[PDB]
Formats: C-alpha cells, structure tokens, sequence
C-alpha cells in the first residue's frame, strides 16, 4: 500500500525503480535573447553619461 | 526569524552595521537547520568586518564559524588557530577538531567536558551537542572523496561500525542531504561515486562573469558620481 | 573579370547633378553618360564622368538615341585636359535594370571591350550602397540553349583621393556622429545589417509570391540557387556547435571582465585624487 | 573605526605561555601519530 | 526526401530500397559522391552515412509554397530580432 501512495513502478518482486536520473537533462538550445540584451546593457552603461 | 524574514537591509550602510546584520542572520539560521547559508553569510561578514579593532568580533564569528563547518562535515583549516589575536581564544576549538578528524567519542567527550562550561558561555554548546551526533559524517565524505566505488562492507570496516546495514543506511541518509554526489547499487553492494562534469562548458561561466561585470560598471558609475568640484565654492 | 570596382565621390556628384539639371529640363526619367578612369590590374578606378544626350520610347523598349558623337568629341576635350584617364564604362540613373542595357553595352563595347556598366540611383529609399555594377558576358544553358548576353553583378565600393576626402568631409557638415566606439559598431551593423537582410528576403518572398499565383513563368536556375540557400542554413541544435560557442563566449566574458576590473581602479583612484586635492584646497583655505 | 568594545575579548587570567611556539607552518598532519615509518616498512617486510 | 535535421541514413535502408546487399552498398555511396551527386561521408564503423547537400532538383507549384513560407518564417525572424536590437539600444543609438 505504502509503494502503492508513492510514485514507484512497482517492478519485479521488492524491485522498484525511483527514477534517479532526474531525466538527466542534457538538452542544451543558446538562450540568445537574454545574452543579447546582456551585451547591448553593458554598451549602454558604457556610453551613457553618468 | 519572522522579523529578518520580513524586513528589507537597505542595501547602502556601513561595512559595521553589514557586519552585524550578517552575523546576527547567520547565527539565527545556523541555530535552525540552513547550515550552509548559515556559513556563508558568517564568511561574508569576517570579510566584510574592520581589519585592526574588533578582536572579540572576530573571535565570535571564528568560534561560530569552526562550529558550523564542523557541523557541515568540512574541515576547517589550521591557518588560523595560529593568528595571535585568536590563538589562545580557540583552543577549545583546536583540541575540538583534532577530536573530530580522528573521531574518537572517548577523547570528544573529555574534551566537552572539559571546556564545557566555556562552550555554554559562548552561546553554541547546543550546535556543538548536534556535531557530537554526527562526527561520522566527516569520515564518510573522506570516503566519497577517496574512492570512485567501494564495497559496503568495504565501509563497514573502515567506520568501526556494526554490521554493513547501519553503514548503509548513513551513507543513503547521506547522499539524500547532499553532502555527497553518489549512487547506491546493493544488487552488486557497492556505493558509487558520480563522474566530474565539465563546469566551463556549460554557461556557469559567463553567468558569474556578467555579475562581477555589472558589479564593476556600478562600481565606476558611483565612483565618477561621488567626485564633486567645489573650486567655485 | 573585374574583382573589384572603385567609384569616386566626385562621379556621384556628378550624376546627381546630371539627373538635377535634365528633370529640371524635365520629361525624362534617366540619364545616361560615361565614366572615365584606369585600370590597376583588374581593381577598375572611375575618377571623373561626363553627360552624353540620350532619348528613349518609355513605351517600347526598341527606340533611342545616343549621341555617340557627343561622347566622341568630349573625349577629345577630356583627353586634353587630363591624359591618364581613358573611357571605362557607362552609367545611368534609371532605378533599376533596363531592357536596353545590352543594346546600349554592345555600342558602348567598341570603346571599351571590357565596358562595366554603373547604376547610380539618385533616390535611394533603403539602407546600402548608391551603386550597383554590371559586366555583359555570354551565358551557355544546359536547357535554356540559346546563348544570350547577361549582366554578371561585380563588387563595387567608393573610393576617393585625399583632396575629395577632405572637400566631402567638409560638405558633410549636415549630421555627424563619429563615436568610433561601439555606438557605431553597433549603428553601423547588427541593425543596418538585420534591415538589409529583410529587404532583400522580402524582395526574394515577393518573386516567390508572383510565380506561385501563376503571374510569371518559373525559372530553373533560381529554384536551384535556393535550394542551396536553404542547404547552407546552419542548425544550432547539436551539442558540437552549442559546446564552441559556449567555450568562445567564456573567452570573451573573461576579457570584457578584466576590462572592466582596470577601469574601475581607475576611476576609483581619480575620485581619491579629487578627495585628497578637495581636502588640501580646504586646509589651505582654512 | 568602530570598535566592537560591545562583544568581549577573552580572559587573560591563565594566559600560560607558550610550550613551544613553533612557528614554521603548522600544518594539519602533524597532529597526527604515525609509527615511525621506517618500522613500519620493517614489520611489513617480517610479514611480508 | 529525408528532413534536413537528420539526414543520415543507414546501409540497411540502402539495401532495402536499392534491392543490393549491405556489403556492397559502400561502393554505390563512394561513387555517388565521386561523380559529384552528394557531398558527405561514411560511417562503415557504424554503417550510416551523412549527406551534407543534394543536388539540386526541380520542383512543382508545391514545394515552391514551403519554400516561400519558410522564407516568411525567416523574416519574421529576423524583423522580431531587429526589434529587439533597436528598443534595447535606444538611449545611445537615438
């Protein structure tokens, strides 16, 4: 009952699998936008007149 | 805790009065169970307090500081203990690690007996009672570092232990804090250490580099900023 | 071949004082003249241009005059005045290609066989070069058979002499903003060159446009030439290219990082050294 | 400066001086009690 | 007919559709590229193979329209990142 309320598979017998590989997130896409608006900030800071 | 919790620190006061703040929110959660932000804040403030004057002050953030770290399963280093202005104000904190390296709960507990009373004066004899619980802790991050795999029984040896079940037990406990990178595999009774990940390929580098980027423009902008020129005073 | 084609602000002018002068004559819509200049090993270099009277049937492209004696007896006077500069081409303010072009080129042929043809618009409504240039070579097909002679587009730029440099900059007292630094870094390029690359896609989806709805006929060559357009597009997907660049942008941050480090020691010395010079013009005055 | 003379600093009334004061490096190891290594190599080599 | 994201087949497939056996599929790829059909390599270790770009072929009045949207993706693109540039960079670039 207890396996049953958790998330377990339930596999052969007292063999359960807890999944931990969390994914193993590997996927990887350049977040871009955020890098430019980086960049263009730093030349903004740089030039403006403080 | 409610009341740091809910208010904001201005972000433009002293290095004295950021000192203090520091060292207050950092004891208040090192008494609750946060420790690691507990030692980092400790670390900011002992970098962020006047250099010469304060010598109690600095007493009070090291003594603090060895505890949490201690509790932590880390090993404070000994360059300190031979300062001058915090040699003979440590002590009990130097006899305190030479217990906790070479665990031994006969020659732990002569010494929280011994300086038991001063313990309870500086205000951490509580966190110091939580280490006594935990000094296997130490030994077992030493083991992780140590080996890439090794057998339970392997660790049941070399921990004085019972039998490899208690061992095991500590060691899941363990990885499940996080104060150790690992994986469990009894079908073979082996804990096995997890590979190194290559941390300059990934973008850590260039978040870490963007924020001390800002910080030096910031920097800049109040330092061009402060100048004022009076000469038509 | 011509690997290269450098035009000079004084032929711009020029041109553009030509085309003033004949719409305000008016009932005209182009201009045509000549280009005279050197060669420097196959780098071509216009310097200097002049009118030649030209006509044209706007509604059919068959009739027109050219003056060819005109040209004649202006080289003459030319080759009087200024001997190192010989005939190189011919130039036209129409917008775009016309359907004389080559009519015109295989006249213009006799007095230079290797003729590059300069479009110079007076009315440029985009953000690139006032000129475009043009050689008339022989184009074999696979299919479309038949060889004609079609414009080969050739890499121009402007140039100019220390005394034309000097004179544009001084005229150039209209607008003006140097800020060699990343401002124009920055104005010049990543924007200029985003609406550049717009217009020409927009120019590229409106052909695509007019075959598709059936308003022209297809053309084989250019369905080849996109799909290998879109044969180079790269993918940025693959764990290889997200690696480098990743690697090469931790290279750049640390740089940028150092950089700013030095400035701000140094900005932090020169408030010290205000404070302190403050401090002693107080005490003095004190 | 600002003095922190609010925390205390510690006590000066044993104050025993110093048993040796070394003060090459220190260095955690040294705390540690081998068994003179050379015997151990010796018993290693009688147990083989 | 593959999609430009994956594009790399398998000797198996080879031999499937081309009705010769997987041995002798390697020669028929290394003539291919030879001649100048497809430029690309081998993977024996492996048995694929990847083609970098196919020789250009005539299309109908369809793939005309996927190639004309696509070309519409693309300059949404590129307008949505000109934005981009222009608005952050306003205050020094006015």
């Amino acid at each position: 009952d207890y396996a049953k309320k958790r998330g377990w598979v339930l596999g052969p017998n007292n063999y359960y699998s807890f999944a931990s590989q969390q994914q193993k997130p590997e996927d990887t896409t350049i977040p871009s936008t955020e890098l430019a608006k980086q960049v263009i900030e730093y030349a903004r800071q740089l030039e403006m007149i403080v | 805790e409610k009341l740091v919790s809910k208010s904001v620190f201005p972000e433009q006061a002293n290095n004295n009065e950021w000192a203090r703040y520091l060292y207050y929110t950092g004891r208040i959660k090192a008494i609750q169970l946060e420790y690691s932000e507990a030692r980092r804040t400790m670390t900011n403030a002992l970098r962020k307090a006047p250099q010469h004057t304060a010598v109690g002050f600095k007493q009070t953030v090291h003594k603090l500081l060895i505890v949490v770290e201690l509790l932590l399963g880390e090993i404070p280093d000994r360059l300190q203990f031979r300062q001058p202005s915090l040699k003979r104000s440590l002590m009990p904190y130097f006899l305190l690690t030479q217990a906790v390296r070479t665990g031994n709960l006969a020659k732990f507990n002569q010494v929280l007996d011994q300086f038991g009373e001063k313990f309870q004066a500086d205000g951490t004899y509580t966190l110091i009672i939580r280490l006594r619980h935990n000094v296997i802790k130490t030994g077992v991050r030493m083991i992780s570092l140590s080996y890439s795999r090794i057998s339970l029984a392997d660790i049941a040896q070399k921990l004085q232990l019972d039998s490899p079940e208690d061992a095991e037990f500590i060691v899941a406990k363990a990885i499940r804090d996080g104060v150790i990178e690992a994986s469990i595999n009894h079908e073979k009774g082996y804990v096995q250490s997890k590979e190194m990940i290559d941390i300059y390929s990934t973008r850590e580098p260039q978040l870490a580099f963007h924020q001390r980027i800002s910080f030096c423009l910031d920097i800049h902008n109040m330092s061009v900023k402060a100048m004022r020129f009076p000469p038509k005073s | 071949a011509v690997q290269k084609v450098v035009v000079h602000p004084l032929v711009l002018l020029s041109v553009v004082d030509h085309f003033n002068r004949i719409g305000k004559v008016g009932n005209q819509k182009r201009v045509v003249g000549v280009l005279l200049g050197s060669w420097q090993k196959k780098v071509l270099d216009v310097s200097n241009s002049f009118a030649v009277p030209f006509d044209e049937d706007d509604k059919d492209d068959s009739v027109w005059f050219l003056d060819h004696d005109y040209l004649e007896n202006m080289y003459g006077m030319f080759k009087k005045v200024n001997a190192r500069e010989r005939i190189v081409g011919w130039y036209h303010t129409g917008p775009k290609l016309h359907k004389n072009d080559i009519a015109i080129n295989e006249l213009m042929k006799r007095y230079c066989p290797n003729s590059v043809l300069v479009i110079i618009d007076v009315k440029p409504k985009d953000l690139g070069l006032p000129t475009e240039a043009y050689i008339s070579v022989e184009e074999v097909h696979d299919d479309g058979t038949p060889t004609s002679k079609t414009f080969e587009h050739v890499t121009s730029e402007i140039g100019a002499e220390e005394a034309e440099e000097v004179g544009v900059e001084h005229l150039l007292r209209d607008i003006k903003d140097t800020t060699v630094g990343t401002l124009s870094q920055r104005i010049t390029n990543q924007v200029h060159g985003l609406k550049g690359l717009n217009s020409k896609l927009l120019d590229i989806r409106s052909y695509l446009e007019k075959v598709a709805t059936g308003k022209l006929p297809i053309n084989h060559q250019i369905i080849y030439q996109l799909q290998d357009v879109f044969n180079l597009l790269p993918d940025v997907s693959l764990q290889e290219f997200v690696k480098a660049f990743y690697l090469k942008t931790n290279d750049q941050m640390v740089v940028v990082y150092l950089a700013s480090l030095i400035r701000s020691v140094v900005a932090l010395h020169n408030l010290i050294n205000n404070k302190i010079a403050n401090r002693d013009a107080e005490k003095k005055e004190g | 400066d600002d003095e922190f003379e609010e925390f205390p600093a510690e006590d000066w009334a044993g104050l025993d001086e110093d048993e040796d004061a070394h003060v090459w490096e220190d260095n955690w190891d040294d705390d540690n009690v081998e068994d003179d290594f050379s015997n151990q190599l010796r018993a290693e080599l009688e147990k083989h | 007919t593959r999609p430009a994201n994956h594009r790399q087949l398998t000797f198996e497939e080879i031999a499937k559709s081309a009705k010769i056996t997987v041995n002798e599929v390697e020669l028929l790829v290394m003539k291919a590229l030879s001649v100048g059909l497809v430029k690309g390599s081998i993977d024996e270790v492996d048995k694929r193979v990847h083609m970098t770009w196919v020789q250009p072929r005539v299309l109908d009045l369809q793939q005309i329209k996927g190639m004309k949207d696509r070309l519409e993706f693309w300059c949404t693109d590129v307008k949505s990142m000109e934005m981009l540039v222009e608005h952050q960079a306003h205050d020094i670039l006015t």
